């Protein structure tokens, strides 16, 4: 299977590790393994030093100085599966070291309080936390800075606006007036910036003629100059303004917090929030918002260029001031680092609010934690955070690539309350800035869409959250190896060009070449480029990278395949595509699906359980398996080996291959020999047609594992407990329980089977006045107790492969209040491809598995091979994905050759060489014919008449080059299975990957008789051995309106739920032979009348003429 | 459904609504001026 | 006067279809003091009673139509012969 | 009747028409930068230009079809009642116009390119702009399906 | 009121203002009894009031809360005839089905317009009292009871038992519907056909009422139980009488793609 | 623990109400009426057949108010109490 | 479709009319016997692998089919609805 | 048509010592063509048994 | 027997609600946990609305099927399933008046 690769770029540096995002957000937040000594703050520390310095003064006795020195963590409670199998949460326990002062003599240090647990990440990038591996999505938003926007109302001029967050972080917004007052809003509070500007320690001389020397308009701020001739008595005169019944003594009280401390500071010193504001506008920034504490007369660092700038817009060209929002240079992505680092701070500050009330009940000295510190705030918010955050979400680990996708995903909708379902027109648009920096492809169908969407290949967050694509300078006409990857705004200043422009080494050929300045698409010079695509891959998703043929594929139903790739299932049988983007290896590598040797080295031994090496520098390594293991969807993940005793092999190398890899490439699906045409009205409107062939050679057959578990909670009637011995059951239903009462492992079990037994007491508690003597009367135990089992569901198990119990004297478990032990049975199945399945190529073709026909009577070669697979051309005019197609003709070369090939995303495969290499298969699929002792068929010719007439092949030639030519254009003859005579048209075949989806049919068909109902409302349920009956909707009763189905409507109403006489007398007149009791009165009607006879309306039946009427059933009667 | 004439009885209300509802879902936001109208 | 589609049906002269409205307190408050009736005349009144669709089968036009066998159809009309005294 | 990729026929009048325009847009380019042409008056002139290759590309292949194989399963689907907008197959064989911007202004650059072969990665780029608005509007459509509908029948039930 | 999971009992939230009210007004019987200063009789009186009010209607003056815990309005009589489920909404807006079946949609080419295909296992389930009664017209059961434990488990159906579920079927129809149901060509009634295999089978033609393509779209199916709803079902509701849409005179059941592309 | 209120968002917190998710059992609830009906009879027919002393002790003791043997005599040994209690139950049991 | 469908619609004034009345038929069909029937005597309704729908499976089909001869009378009020059900119950046994 | 493996319960074990899990093994059972001499043979048990 | 074409919201006098109702409910008393069985004259009563129990009597005075229609002696209940239970309403007897709120606000 040798692989021959297309196209030449030389995408000149590799994928970022896939996961970074999570692994270094979540390493960045918490400097655990570097010494609290190390400089860098930020995440937890600076979380910590933020809130820290906590001064309660003198209100009546004081002097709390409790500080902050290190932090630690170290040891995680449990191993990783021990934190899966007992349903713990894998973290490690944060104390911190600490020092309250006095007033007085000395200072109390308690070394260690662990306040709070903290979860840990995996190498992979999720985290575990019921028990269950969850993983945190991003975020999108506006990020904190100085903004311009267009006056939305008036049509004219412009608004600034400074914008900070974390939510506590005033909001400013500074427009002018054509009345000439320049407005100021906070808090929608309306009034001349110019009282503020005082108060900084701007006097109106100064002011007019450095600032606003450019623009008449400063004529709009020296106005009220009557209030502006003091300057701290402004801040007093501004004080007012806000008017609780304030002190207007206390001076720097309110411009504390707008100055320096707790409230629109950015995370830490340099670049946080000085970005934003240094870019846009100004030149530094000392200090984190404008701010004075040494000397308390205030300097804003902030306010002069902000209005300056507004200013500069208003009146002609700095450059062109207007900031759009949507541009990802002015939005900003929230790592999970940070977003947790945000729960945790407001914890802490909870903390902070309890312990200040523990400075007032404190004693005097007795102090030096637990009278501080309680784990519960921080504990309760990390918690609160982790397992019930919109953010945090079940892992998505259908497969490797699913689980990767998810780590990458990006949401808009923040819990925070970021963005609503409401609203998405501009918001779902994708921006020119998505270039390189997010997919195009990516978002989902339905309501989700542009709210969720993945981030490209190549793009990876730095230290601040803005998206960076690479580009690869260019030095005159010049091509660079080097690379720089390049903020939203930043890209904008250049000249970039396309990847696909021809090349010399470093030099640019044509003259006329392909290039983007900022947004627009540019024809261009060698000589003006600046800057230069990495690859093609950068544009989009990982997912959506691994189309081959995408750029022959409408982008609709390339999103259709690329978000279906996310839910193949992985087979047992599984293969890695015969024609990749090359993608596949790395990822696999990047998942942590495989596993791979450290260095060279030797192998030792080889179990299906593990596998152990022998590596150079005289180490020896043991690496177990992941045997048969669950996945939050049921899918079965186990990893393989694929290495023998005493091979040497390479560092790199795979040494046992994941859920669904192929020797460490993506194997989500097989290659499958497909024909694409029509068929007797079996692969109509996308259904699919399939040669039995695939099951009787396992192809599409996957394993899954579902997992049922039950309790033996403890009870105010007694103690439910595990057994065999349940009462009123035959000892053929018992045969399969172990002597405990838990199903024995390897046995089959149906539904209505038996997995755990479990007895509870007659329940109706327990009668002291007469029983409690009984106790003692009789054999004291001899009470009644009934049998509360574990059954498997209609629907299904397979055969029982694993036991968990979870027993009193707990070893290690959190077991709920009242739960005296837990028991899981793991039971899978083999599920091979029946028909009602979902089957679906890469390229978004949707479909059906609608009739499996048995080898025999299926399209076949010449030679007789049939085909596995039979998909209708009508599929590809519509859904324009003529990727497809040239997989399968790819494929067809493919087959013969015995090769697999690898076309890059847009440096493709070429018609000629596609075509070149059929030639080579047409020289195996025949030439061997002639020799073998046979020439043409008569149906072959009978075929190639009607193929020259319909102008496929070249009248004058000689069959044999006729039939290369009809090869060569994808097509072969076929015929038909069943009547032997061939297909009055050749027909295009080959090698097409397609795969299973999540979609089985065993989730799917349900079918109700009879059974339970809910007990307030009598419509049914389901339980022991009875589905639950589908909601007839709204629009159903219209439907059965619009027909006269009056009495299927009232039916539907009344004898199929919820009229409980009706419905009975229904089913026992079933049972006699009798049509059907529908009439009396309706449950509704008379449960409407009492119901509304319950507040005092006297609601009455009448007869034709205005008559009283008994529709209570001769019961109304006292 | 036919083409013979309306029998008695039939709610034409409902059918009328279905028959103006259902193509809606064709309709581009078109469907606000269906709604203004 | 014209109306509204929404305000058209939100003001209808029947009481239970108003009662399928996001004001119900205010009509059956409305439709109790002035002792209104609901004649059952449309199908969504009609419906939140569990009773016999006003269109299809459940028209009187048709509800009440019967059928006979010629065998049974002579055998009412002796049912006339017996009533003549003595 | 099948799909191969040869079925997708390119007419050999599209690299003329391509010519053509190429030459007229000069032609609109020095007339601008002459200072004939407002800046507006050139706008709508390359449209002008590009919407009238488009609309001639797309009746060529379909005569291409028409004349030398009325039975390519393309043009069958397309003819018949089974499958195919002209406008699609447009697409497929010819060439997809001039998508537009987000906001509604269409680009000053067309998509040249067929999917029978390379739309360049920018093509695609500028493509996935519209692309997802229609995608978009669907969905804003599925989300209250008997809306109207529901109104209708309050209103009508009687 | 009610047992759920062993000493905890549920209570409808009406009840515990039903005894809000009994203890009022009974304190205040008794608080004319035990003699009479005004203030007293009053804040009683007042409290009386407040309580009505309560059961009656909460969240019109503030509402009554649970024991601080579950600090949330309790179900008063208005919010029961009013609510989202609210007695008069929800006969409407419609109800769980008993005869009622769900399964993955199929193309069934080989049916006529007059039926639709669908599996077994379904098949038997969903007419199962109606099996038993043919059960026991023959000697397969001497009574119900018997043929109810001959059908519970799934390896034991006996051919003819099958030959009797068909005998069941004959002629009767069964109801399908897909998802959005727009038009009232969202159901349709097909005479039921017995289909090796687990999904339901749907003749082409009517994939255009429906709007259904066959790429995962599911279908839910219902039985039809008297003589009457079995009669509308197949005189008005069958698919083969109903040909040309209600909307436009044009013809609904017409060919779609592989008919046309053949013919 | 109180008994809870039937309303409750469960699982998902949507729209579910907690007397959704619960089916129905039996409606009878039989063996109350009739068992009481013989129990409490027998038992007071071997209640009355041996000294009321002994019977009525922890007749009451065990069902009239609270569980106790400390307190249990009116003003007896600890060790009459055991003896003529476990003494009447034998006897009680099986009558020679 | 099913049997001669346009023939019964050619036979009421109301196509919900139809309904009614073979509803009602194949109720009486059932009710008061079986042998309610006026046609039986040749080569009515049949089933395979015995051959009896000479007995009972499906009623509503004999109803269709004993309207689609001018057997039956069908009408708004032709009877008083009591002595209706009196005579039938009293000249057909089979309870 | 079937197979039993020693210590083997379900088809979804692994044997120790043996690189290939059951169901790995069972797939390469399924390649296994046998001719019986004589078609009166209905069914045959083949045993393997081996070590190191 | 008849048909019911017309239904009516009015308003009820008191004389009328006291009609309506079988019994006055007195105790606030439930069901005690000892005996899932109405407690005295409380709000989940037998005499008043009917038996919790599918034919049996609350004071198992009479307990099979064969007196249908007939009420009970020490308790008063006239006998069916969960329905009759379901639908038999009872009264309480106000001191002062209070004010039905909708009318009010």
């Amino acid at each position: 299977m040798e692989i021959k690769r297309f196209g030449r770029i030389r995408e000149v540096i590799p994928l970022p590790p896939l996961t970074e995002i999570q692994v270094e957000s979540y390493r960045r937040a918490l400097q655990a393994d570097v010494p609290p000594e190390k400089r860098e703050n930020v995440g937890i520390q600076a979380a910590f030093r933020e809130t820290f310095p906590i001064e309660e003064e003198d209100k009546g006795k004081g002097g709390l100085v409790l500080d902050f020195l290190e932090y630690r963590l170290g040891e995680p409670p449990f191993p990783q599966d021990e934190c899966r199998e007992k349903d713990l949460t894998y973290q490690a326990p944060l104390y911190a070291r600490l020092q309250l002062i006095h007033k007085d003599t000395g200072l109390i240090k308690e070394d260690e309080v662990f306040l709070g647990h903290i979860p840990l990440m995996t190498e992979d990038g999720s985290f575990i936390i019921n028990g269950a591996d969850r993983v945190i999505v991003s975020q999108i938003h506006r990020s904190p800075g100085v903004y311009f926007t267009p006056d939305p109302a008036r049509p004219g001029r412009y608004i600034a606006s400074i914008i900070p967050l974390p939510k506590r972080g005033p909001w400013i917004d500074l427009e002018v007036e054509p009345n000439g007052v320049v407005s100021m809003k906070v808090n929608k509070r309306k009034f001349p910036l110019v009282l503020l500007l005082r108060v900084l320690g701007y006097d109106q001389e100064t002011l007019a003629r450095e600032l606003g020397a450019y623009g008449e308009l400063v004529q709009g701020l020296m106005d009220e100059s009557v209030f502006a001739m003091r300057p701290e008595e402004a801040l007093i005169r501004l004080f007012t303004l806000l008017r609780p019944g304030d002190p207007p003594k206390r001076d720097k009280a309110v411009a504390y917090v707008y100055g320096l401390i707790a409230d629109p500071r950015r995370y830490d010193l340099g670049e946080a929030g000085r970005y934003k504001a240094e870019e846009k506008l100004g030149i530094r920034l000392s200090g984190r918002t404008l701010a004075r504490f040494e000397d308390g007369e205030f300097k804003d660092e902030v306010f002069l260029p902000t209005l300056r700038y507004l200013f500069a817009l208003t009146a002609g060209v700095p450059g062109h001031e207007v900031d759009d929002i949507d541009h990802l240079g002015n939005r900003r992505i929230r790592t999970v680092g940070e977003l947790m680092t945000d729960q945790f701070r407001v914890g802490l500050a909870r903390l902070a609010r309890g312990v200040r009330e523990r400075m007032l009940m404190g004693s005097e000295d007795s102090l030096t934690p637990a009278k501080l510190v309680n784990s519960r705030p921080l504990e309760a918010a990390i918690r609160e955070f982790f397992s019930r955050s919109q953010l945090s979400q079940f892992k998505d680990e259908t497969n490797p690539l699913s689980s990767l996708r998810h780590k990458r995903r990006i949401s808009a909708l923040g819990p925070g309350g970021l963005t609503r379902e409401r609203a998405g027109f501009d918001v779902r648009d994708v921006h020119r800035t998505h270039y390189g920096r997010i997919c195009p492809v990516e978002t989902p169908e339905g309501a989700n869409i542009g709210l969720i969407t993945s981030l490209a290949a190549y793009a990876r967050v730095d230290e601040l959250g803005f998206i960076r694509t690479p580009y690869r300078r260019v030095v005159g006409g010049v091509v660079t190896d080097e690379v720089v990857y390049m903020t939203a705004t930043e890209e904008d200043r250049y000249t970039i060009a396309q990847a696909n422009t021809p090349l010399e080494g470093n030099r640019i050929a044509a003259e006329r070449v392909v290039a983007r300045r900022k947004g627009e698409p540019v024809i261009v010079s060698p000589e003006e480029v600046e800057f230069m695509d990495v690859s093609p891959k950068q544009v989009f998703s990982v997912n959506t990278n691994l189309i081959p043929f995408l750029e022959h594929d409408d982008a609709n139903r390339a999103l259709m395949g690329s978000n279906m790739q996310t839910q193949a299932v992985p087979l047992i049988r599984a293969q890695a595509p015969v024609v990749m983007t090359g993608l596949e290896e790395r990822v696999v590598r990047d998942s942590l699906a495989a596993l791979y040797a450290e260095e060279d080295g030797e192998v030792a031994k080889v179990d299906g359980n593990r596998i152990v090496v022998r590596y150079e520098d005289g180490r020896l390594v043991e690496y177990p398996l992941r045997r048969f293991y669950r996945s939050n969807q049921g899918t079965a993940l186990d990893q393989r080996p694929r290495v023998v005793v005493g091979q040497r092999v390479r560092k790199g190398d795979l040494l046992a291959d994941g859920p669904a890899s192929e020797n460490g490439f993506l194997a989500l699906g097989q290659n499958v020999l497909v024909a694409i045409m029509p068929f007797d009205g079996y692969n109509f409107e996308d259904a699919i047609v399939i040669s039995e062939e695939l099951l009787k050679r396992d192809f599409y057959t996957s394993i899954h594992i579902e997992r049922y578990e039950i309790e033996a909670r403890d009870t105010k009637l007694g103690p439910e407990r595990i057994t065999r011995d349940i009462p009123h059951l035959s000892e053929a239903a018992l045969r399969d329980l172990d002597e405990e009462g838990v199903v024995r492992i390897g046995a089959e079990v149906k539904p209505g089977d038996i997995l755990v037994g479990r007895t509870s007491f007659k329940g109706e508690s327990e009668p002291t006045p007469e029983e409690r003597l009984l106790r003692s009367i009789f054999g004291e135990k001899a009470r009644d107790v009934k049998d509360t089992s574990l059954r498997v569901p209609p629907g299904e198990g397979g055969i029982v492969v694993r036991t968990v119990r979870l027993r009193r004297g707990d070893p290690g478990v959190e077991l709920k209040p009242g739960v005296r032990e837990v028991v899981r049975v793991y039971v899978a199945q083999k599920r091979k491809l029946q028909v009602g399945d979902k089957l679906a190529n890469r390229h978004g073709n949707k479909g059906v598995v609608a009739k499996i026909l048995p080898v025999e009577d299926m399209p076949h070669l010449p030679d007789g091979t049939p085909v596995d697979v039979i998909l209708n051309p009508l599929g590809v005019p519509s859904r324009m994905n003529l990727g497809q197609i040239l997989e399968t003709h790819l494929g067809l070369a493919g087959y013969f050759l015995g090769q697999r090939y690898i076309s890059p995303i847009f440096d493709g495969a070429k018609e000629p060489e596609i075509k070149e290499l059929l030639a080579q298969a047409f020289e195996v699929y025949f030439g061997k014919r002639k020799g073998e002792g046979f020439g043409v068929d008569k149906r072959e010719v009978e075929v190639l008449r009607r193929a020259e007439k319909l102008g496929l092949v070249t009248p004058g030639k000689t069959p044999e080059e006729q039939l290369k030519e009809l090869f060569l254009q994808g097509k072969v003859v076929l015929y038909d299975g069943r009547t032997g005579e061939p297909i009055e048209g050749p027909i295009v075949v080959g090698q097409m990957f397609i795969m299973k989806l999540y979609h089985m049919v065993e989730d799917k068909m349900h079918a109700r008789s009879t059974g339970p109902y809910s007990l307030i409302t009598q419509q049914p349920l389901g339980g022991k051995a009875q589905f639950g009956g589908q909601r007839f909707g709204e629009m159903e009763v219209w439907a059965l309106e619009a027909y006269g189905a009056a009495h299927t409507l009232q039916e539907m109403l009344t004898l199929k739920s919820d009229d409980i006489e009706g419905r009975n007398a229904a089913y026992e007149a079933i049972i006699k032979g009798e049509d059907v009791p529908e009439p009396s009165v309706p449950e509704s009607f008379r449960v409407l009348v009492k119901e509304l006879q319950a507040l005092a309306l006297d609601v009455q039946t009448l007869d034709e003429k205005d008559n009283p009427v008994d529709i209570f059933e001769g019961l109304a009667s006292k | 459904s036919m083409a013979r004439p309306v029998s008695i009885g039939e709610a034409v209300g409902i059918v009328a609504a279905q028959s103006i509802g259902e193509p809606g879902t064709q309709l581009t936001m078109g469907l606000p001026r269906v709604i203004e109208l | 006067l014209l109306m509204g589609v929404t305000k058209s049906a939100l003001s209808t002269k029947s009481w239970l279809s108003a009662a399928s409205f996001q004001n119900t307190t205010h009509v059956l408050t409305e439709a109790a003091i002035a002792g209104k009736k609901d004649e059952l005349i449309g199908l969504k009144e009609n419906v939140i009673l569990g009773r016999l669709i006003p269109a299809g089968t459940g028209s009187d036009f048709v509800r009440f139509t019967q059928v006979v066998d010629q065998k049974t159809l002579k055998a009412i009309e002796e049912a006339r012969k017996e009533a003549v005294e003595a | 009747i099948t799909i191969g990729i040869d079925d997708a026929v390119i007419p050999e009048e599209k690299k003329q028409y391509l010519e053509e325009a190429d030459r007229k847009l000069l032609q609109i380019e020095q007339a601008y930068e002459m200072g004939f042409l407002t800046d507006r008056e050139r706008y709508d002139q390359i449209l002008q230009l590009w919407t009238e290759t488009t609309e001639k590309v797309t009746q060529a292949v379909f005569k291409n079809f028409e004349e030398n194989y009325p039975f390519n399963p393309l043009y069958v689907m397309a003819q018949s009642g089974a499958r195919g907008n002209p406008q699609q197959i447009r697409q497929l064989c010819g060439l997809r116009g001039l998508m537009q911007k987000p906001s509604g202004e269409t680009f000053e650059v067309p998509v040249r390119s067929s999917f029978r072969e390379g739309l360049t990665v920018l093509e695609y780029f500028i493509s996935s702009h519209g692309a997802r608005k229609g995608g978009a509007d669907t969905a804003l459509r599925t989300a209250d399906s008997g809306y109207l509908t529901r109104k209708l029948v309050d209103v009508t039930h009687e | 009121m009610v047992q759920v999971d062993g000493g905890r009992f549920a209570t409808s939230d009406l009840n515990d203002l039903y005894r809000r009210l009994i203890n009022r007004n009974n304190r205040l019987k008794k608080l004319l009894a035990q003699g009479a200063p005004e203030i007293i009789i009053r804040n009683e009186k007042r409290m009386l009031q407040e309580a009505v009010d309560a059961l009656l209607d909460n969240g019109r003056r503030g509402a009554p809360v649970t024991n601080p815990g579950s600090d949330r309005p309790l179900r008063s009589l208005t919010d029961i005839l009013s609510g989202k489920q609210g007695r008069f909404r929800q006969n409407l807006l419609g109800k769980r089905v008993d005869y009622s079946g769900r399964s993955v949609i199929v193309v069934g080419p080989q049916l006529k317009l007059h039926q639709c295909g669908l599996p077994k296992r379904m098949a038997l389930e969903l007419f199962k009292p109606f099996l038993l009664k043919k059960m026991e017209e023959k000697g397969i059961a001497p009574n119900v009871k018997a043929a109810r434990r001959m059908l519970e488990r799934q390896r034991d159906i006996k051919d003819e038992v099958w030959d009797a579920l068909e005998e069941v079927i004959h002629g009767k129809v069964v109801l399908l519907n897909r998802a959005p149901t727009l038009h009232r060509l969202g159901i349709q009634a097909f005479q039921p056909v017995l289909v090796e295999g687990q999904s339901i089978q749907l003749h082409p033609l009517v994939c255009e009422a429906f709007n259904a393509d066959f790429d995962g779209d599911q279908m839910a199916v219902h039985v039809p139980l008297s003589s009457f709803a079995q009669a509308e079902a197949r005189i008005q509701m069958l698919s083969a009488h109903n040909l040309l849409s209600p909307a436009s005179g044009e013809p609904l059941a017409k060919p779609s793609r592989d008919i046309i592309l053949g013919l | 623990q109180e008994p809870v209120s039937l309303e409750t968002p469960i699982g998902d917190e949507k729209d579910s109400f907690y007397g959704d998710f619960i089916p129905d059992e039996h409606l009878p609830s039989p063996v109350d009426a009739a068992t009481q009906s013989l129990l409490s009879e027998e038992l007071e027919k071997a209640l009355s057949k041996l000294s009321e002393r002994e019977a009525m002790v922890l007749k009451l003791r065990k069902g009239l108010i609270d569980g106790e043997e400390v307190g249990a005599f009116f003003g007896v040994t600890r060790e009459r109490i055991r003896q003529i209690e476990n003494k009447a139950l034998r006897k009680l049991k099986y009558h020679e | 479709a099913e049997p001669g469908i346009d023939k019964l619609f050619g036979m009421v004034d109301s196509k919900y009319r139809l309904t009614v009345v073979v509803a009602k038929r194949a109720q009486q069909l059932l009710r008061h016997g079986f042998k309610n029937t006026v046609l039986e005597p040749e080569e009515r309704p049949k089933m395979q692998t015995l051959e009896g729908l000479f007995d009972d499976p499906n009623a509503e089909t004999w109803a269709m089919k004993e309207l689609l001869t001018g057997r039956l009378v069908f009408g708004e009020n032709l009877v008083p609805e009591d002595r209706l059900q009196k005579e039938m119950e009293r000249i057909y046994p089979g309870e | 048509t079937s197979v039993y493996i020693e210590d083997v319960l379900h088809e979804f074990s692994t044997i120790p010592g043996v690189k290939e899990d059951v169901v790995e093994i069972i797939l390469n059972l399924k390649e296994l063509v046998v001719r019986f001499l004589n078609p009166s043979l209905q069914t045959v048990t083949l045993l393997l048994k081996a070590e190191g | 027997k008849k048909e019911v074409r017309k239904v009516r919201i009015a308003l009820a006098s008191p004389e009328k609600i006291r009609s309506w109702s079988y019994g006055e409910v007195e105790k606030p008393e439930t069901i005690n946990y000892r005996t899932l069985k109405p407690e005295r004259d409380g709000l989940f009563d037998e005499r008043i609305f009917g038996p919790i129990k599918d034919y049996e009597c609350a004071c198992g005075k009479y307990k099979r099927q064969r007196f249908e229609g007939k009420v009970c002696e020490r308790c008063g209940v006239e006998v069916t399933k969960s329905i009759v239970r379901r639908y038999r309403m009872g009264h309480i007897e106000l001191a002062t008046p209070a004010a039905h709120i909708w009318f009010v606000k």
